[PDB]
C-alpha cells in the first residue's frame, strides 16, 4: 500500500527521469536479458542485440505505461486493465520476472540520476514497481 | 560461484575502487530504509524511525563496514564461497533467525549502491558479474538452514 | 488485485467456517509454530506448549481479524489500518511469516472442510492471505 | 531435507495410504489454477481455460502422476536427496527454464492436497514432517542453477 509521502516521493522523481524514460527503459530491459537470460524466453520474436531498435522502441512502450502508471496512483488496477490482460491472461508472465526487471529500473535510475535516487526516493519507488507488478500479474477481469 | 575469467575480472576491477566505509554504510541503511522489517534486528542501534536517523546513525555505518569486509573477504575465496561463509551462516541461522531471503535483498541493495556511485562504469555486462557474485554471497549464508 | 469472483468466493467460504475460525486459527498458529519454529521467536511471552489458551485466545483475535477483513474486501487499507500499524511500524514482521501463517491456514481450512475447498476457492483465499498480508506489511500513514 | 528418525516414520507411515493416481493430478492442477503463470509451461496440455477443464484434462492427471511418483523414489532416497534429482535438475534448468520458487509452490500445494485428503490424521507433527520433504525436494531441484 501507497503512503502519501510514498506518491510524492514516487511522482516527484518520475519529474526528473521524465523525457528521458525511454532510454531508461530500453536500459532497464537491456540490463535484465543480460543479466538474467531466462527473460529473454519472453521475446522470441525480438532482435536482442546490443544497439537493438526494437528494445529501443519496447522500452519506450514500458516507460509509457509508467508514465500512465504515476499518473493514476490511487486506482492502478483501473489504469492497467489492459496490461494487465496481456501480462496474466496472454503472456502469463511468472512474477518472479517482474522482481527482476523492477531491480534493473531502480538500477537505472541510481545510474543516471544518483542525486536524486535518496534512500527515500529508493525506498518508495521499490513499493511502486511492486505495487505495478501484482496489478500486471493479476487477473481481475 | 565459479565466475569466467571476464567476470572475475570485471568484479575485482570494480571492486578495487570502492570506499569499502562509505558504501558498507549506505547499503545496510538503504536496506533498514527500502524493507523495513530488516530494523528489527538492529534495535540496539539507536533511534532508527526517520531515513535521514538512519543513514547518519553511527552504529549502522560501523556495521555497514564488517558486512562489506566479510564480502571483500569473499571475493578472495571466490570458489570455496560456501566454506568462506560456513561461519557467518550458523550466526545467521541458529543465533540470529534472519530468513534467508533478506541476503538476496542486501545484495540487491548492495548492487543498486554500486550503480549510484559508479554511474556509467556499471555497465550491464558489469552488473551481470555481481548479480552473479550476491547471488553466490547468498547462497552461501544460506547453506545451514536447509 | 481482487476479482469479484474471488470476493464471491472469498465470501461463500468464510461463511462455510461460520462459528469455527477461533479453532481454525488457533490450529492454524498451532502448526506454523510447529513446521517454522523460528515464528515462535515473535511470542517469546506466550504460553506456546501444545493447547494453550494463550494461543486460543489469540486464535479467535486472529479469526475475528480476518472476519472483518473479508466484510471489507473492497478497502482492506482502510479497515485494517490499525492492524497494519501493529505488524509493520509496531512489531516490524517479516512477511516471510506471513507467508507461512497463511499457508498454514489454508491447510487448516482444506483439512476441516474439504468439500468447500475447492481448486477455485483455493486460489481465491491465497489470492486473500496474500492481499491481507500486504496491506498488514505497508507502512501507509 | 535432514530428517530425524520419527520424521522418517511419519512421512513414511502416511505415503503407503496415498493414492498415486489422484493426488498428482490434484496437486499439478492446483498448481495450474491458483498459480496460473504456471500455464504457460503446459500450453501443449490442451484448454487450461478454467478451474474445471484443468482439473479434467487427461494430460494434467497423467503427467501429475509422473511428477508424484518421482517424488516417491525421493522419499526412497532422503539421505541423498541432490543426487537423486540431479537428472531432473537438469531437465527443469537448462531445457525448460523454470523458475525454482515454482518448485517451492508446487510442494505447498501437494501439501494442502495432503491436508485435504487425510483430513485429522494430517497433525502438525505429521505436516511438519513433509514441509521438511517439500522444502528438500524444492532444493535439490533447484541446486542445478549454481
Ligand atoms: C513494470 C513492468 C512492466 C511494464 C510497465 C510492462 C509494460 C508493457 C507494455 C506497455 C507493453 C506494450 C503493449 C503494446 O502496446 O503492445 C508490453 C508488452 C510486452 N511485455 Fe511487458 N511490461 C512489464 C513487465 C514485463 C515483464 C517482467 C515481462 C517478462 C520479462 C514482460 C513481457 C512483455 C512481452 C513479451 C510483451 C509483448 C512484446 C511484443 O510482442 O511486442 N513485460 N509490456
Ligand atoms: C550479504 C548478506 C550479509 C552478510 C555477508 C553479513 C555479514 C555479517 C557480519 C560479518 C557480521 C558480524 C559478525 C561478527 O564478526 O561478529 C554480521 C552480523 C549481524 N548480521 Fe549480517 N550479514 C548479511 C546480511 C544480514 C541481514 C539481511 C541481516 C538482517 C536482516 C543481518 C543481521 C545481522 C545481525 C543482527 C548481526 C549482529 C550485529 C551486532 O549486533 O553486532 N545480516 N553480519
Ligand atoms: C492474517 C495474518 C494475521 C492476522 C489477521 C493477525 C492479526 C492479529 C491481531 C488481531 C492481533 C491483536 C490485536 C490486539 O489485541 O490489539 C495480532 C497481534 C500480534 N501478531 Fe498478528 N496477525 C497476523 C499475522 C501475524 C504473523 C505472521 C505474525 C508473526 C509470526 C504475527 C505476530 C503478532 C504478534 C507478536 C502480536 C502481539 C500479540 C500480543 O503480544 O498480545 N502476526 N495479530
Ligand atoms: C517440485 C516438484 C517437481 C517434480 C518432482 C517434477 C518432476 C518432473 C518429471 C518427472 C517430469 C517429466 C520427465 C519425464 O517424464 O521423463 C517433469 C517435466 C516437466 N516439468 Fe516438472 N517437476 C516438478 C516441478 C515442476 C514445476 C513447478 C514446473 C513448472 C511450473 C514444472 C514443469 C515441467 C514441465 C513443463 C515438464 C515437461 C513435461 C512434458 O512436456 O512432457 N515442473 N517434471
Amino acid at each position: 500500500v501507497l503512503s502519501p509521502a510514498d506518491k510524492t516521493n514516487i511522482k516527484a522523481s518520475w519529474e526528473k527521469i521524465g523525457s528521458h524514460g525511454g532510454e531508461y527503459g530500453a536500459e532497464a530491459l537491456e540490463r535484465t536479458f543480460l543479466c538474467f537470460p531466462t527473460t529473454k524466453t519472453y521475446f522470441p520474436h525480438f532482435d536482442l542485440s546490443h544497439g537493438s531498435a526494437q528494445v529501443k522502441a519496447h522500452g519506450k512502450k514500458v516507460a509509457d505505461a509508467l508514465t500512465n502508471a504515476v499518473g493514476h496512483l490511487d486506482d492502478l488496477p483501473g489504469a492497467l486493465s489492459a496490461l494487465s490482460d496481456l501480462h496474466a491472461y496472454k503472456l502469463r508472465v511468472d512474477p518472479v520476472n517482474f522482481k527482476l526487471l523492477s531491480h534493473c529500473l531502480l538500477v537505472t535510475l541510481a545510474s543516471h540520476h544518483p542525486a536524486e535516487f535518496t534512500p527515500a526516493v529508493h525506498a518508495s519507488l521499490d513499493k511502486f514497481l511492486s505495487s505495478v507488478s501484482t496489478v500486471l500479474t493479476s487477473k481481475y477481469r | 560461484v565459479h565466475l569466467t575469467a571476464e567476470e572475475k575480472a570485471h568484479v575485482s576491477g570494480l571492486w578495487g575502487k570502492v570506499n569499502t566505509e562509505e558504501v558498507g554504510g549506505e547499503a545496510l541503511g538503504r536496506l533498514l530504509v527500502v524493507y523495513p522489517w530488516t530494523q528489527r534486528f538492529f534495535e540496539t542501534f539507536g533511534d532508527l524511525s526517520s531515513a535521514n536517523a538512519i543513514m547518519n546513525n553511527p552504529k549502522v555505518k560501523a556495521h555497514g563496514k564488517k558486512v562489506l569486509s566479510s564480502f571483500s573477504d569473499g571475493l578472495k575465496n571466490l570458489d570455496n564461497l560456501k566454506g568462506t561463509f560456513a561461519a557467518l551462516s550458523e550466526l545467521h541461522c541458529d543465533k540470529l533467525h534472519v530468513d534467508p531471503e533478506n541476503f538476496k535483498l542486501l545484495g540487491n541493495v548492495l548492487v543498486c549502491v554500486l550503480a549510484h556511485h559508479f554511474g556509467k562504469e556499471f555497465t550491464p555486462q558489469v552488473q551481470a558479474a555481481y548479480q552473479k557474485i550476491v547471488a553466490g554471497v547468498a547462497n552461501a549464508l544460506a547453506h545451514k538452514y536447509h
